[PDB]
């Protein structure tokens, strides 16, 4: 039984600009098996407007996933991805970088 | 269009 | 240019918990345009291009009677698989497939594949003449030899050089105005100092269409593949793509680096200098 702990990147479909609308990307890949815990963090607390696109996988079998939620971006609010599955001891945390 | 069937394994 | 169809099917088990969780999702390139979940409420085959709406009532009721029939198939695989690998009833395992065909820029077919897994390893496939298969092992031998004795490469073929081929066009026409559009990257790039004497070049490619890309630095016109970040290109959730690629260079030696974004959406490939 193999494992593959996932790939994480937190970003937003377009180039950040406080004040207006965007969309909030996590997007997890890589990993195996499937089962998996994936929160978008506003300021410490998870949102719930939250979606995923459907299970898919790549070539080396290991699946990915898109997380996203609509949300506008400002100078205060921070946030990030918390991720858990199987191979991980404890929940990842990557928080959004507005220049990654 | 999917296969009509897919052959158990 | 070249185009493919291809179909992803994964299967999860959950032993007294419930039915195996299935999955599966069908993409003309890189846009999908079904998906089926067994969780959902429809239990039906459902749209996720628009351009799919252009089918009729029948394509519907056809496309959610044979998901089902897969479906099925890969629940009693895996009670199959379990069995041939003397495994537990007790855990949860993994059955994943993926087939699907290519065209060329005339539409005509290229190539074919059908291909299956177990627990996330290659367990068979159908080899590129469409006429044997890859066993990965033991296991995978004796279902080898079932299709063999059950034709299966024969129906398999001629799916994927007819039917496959067929509808992939049937797709391409319908959804013309978005399929065989190519959004060219958006591109810049971000100079951000990090040590006392160097500094951070990192290349962006954004909003492209197909996802295919490729972003390579050179130095003086020679490619710096040891002094890099490349990231894993990335879906910005309205049906574009984004990647990005860094190197650390010596402060005011920046000049001397080149970022070139190859993308079938461009003339020729762009060459970027901070």
């Amino acid at each position: 039984m193999i494992q593959r702990t996932p790939k994480i990147q937190v970003y937003s479909r377009h180039p950040a600009e406080n004040g207006k609308s965007n969309f909030l990307n996590c997007y997890v890949s890589g990993f195996h098996p499937s089962d998996i815990e994936v929160d978008l963090l506003k300021n410490g607390e998870r949102i719930e407007k939250v979606e995923h696109s459907d299970l898919s996988f790549s070539k080396d079998w290991s699946f990915y996933l898109l997380y996203y939620t609509e949300f506008t971006p400002t100078e205060k609010d921070e946030y990030a991805c918390r991720v858990n599955h199987v191979t991980l001891s404890q929940p990842k945390i990557v928080k959004w970088d507005r220049d990654m | 269009s999917l296969l009509m069937w897919i052959t158990q394994c | 240019g070249s185009h493919s169809m291809r179909y992803f099917f994964t299967s999860v088990s959950r032993p007294g918990r419930g039915e195996p969780r299935f999955i599966a999702v069908g993409y003309v390139d890189d846009t999908q345009f079904v998906r089926f979940d067994s969780d959902a409420a429809s239990q039906r085959m459902e749209p996720r291009a628009p351009w799919i709406e252009q089918e009729g009532p029948e394509y519907w009721d056809g496309e959610t009677r044979k998901v089902k029939a897969h479906s099925q198939t890969h629940r009693v695989d895996l009670g199959t698989l379990r069995g041939y690998y003397n495994q537990s009833e007790a855990g949860s395992h993994t059955v994943q497939r993926m087939y699907g065909c290519d065209v060329g820029s005339d539409w005509r077919f290229l190539r074919g594949y059908h291909q299956y897994a177990y627990d996330g390893k290659d367990y068979i496939a159908l080899k590129e003449d469409l006429r044997s298969w890859t066993a990965a092992d033991m296991a995978a031998q004796t279902t080898k030899h079932k299709w063999e004795a059950a034709h299966v490469a024969e129906q398999l073929r001629a799916y994927l050089e007819g039917t496959c081929v067929e509808w992939l066009r049937r797709y391409l026409e319908n959804g013309k105005e978005t399929l065989q559009r190519t959004d060219a990257p958006k591109t810049h790039m971000t100079h951000h100092a990090v040590s006392d004497h160097e500094a951070t070049l990192r290349c962006w490619a954004l909003s492209f269409y197909p996802a295919e890309i490729t972003l390579t630095w050179q130095r003086d016109g020679e490619d710096q593949t040891q002094d890099t970040e490349l990231v894993e290109t990335r879906p910005a959730g309205d049906g574009t793509f984004q990647k990005w690629a860094a190197v650390v260079v010596p402060s005011g030696q920046e000049q001397r680096y080149t970022c070139h974004v190859q993308h079938e959406g461009l003339p020729k490939p762009l060459t970027l200098r901070w």
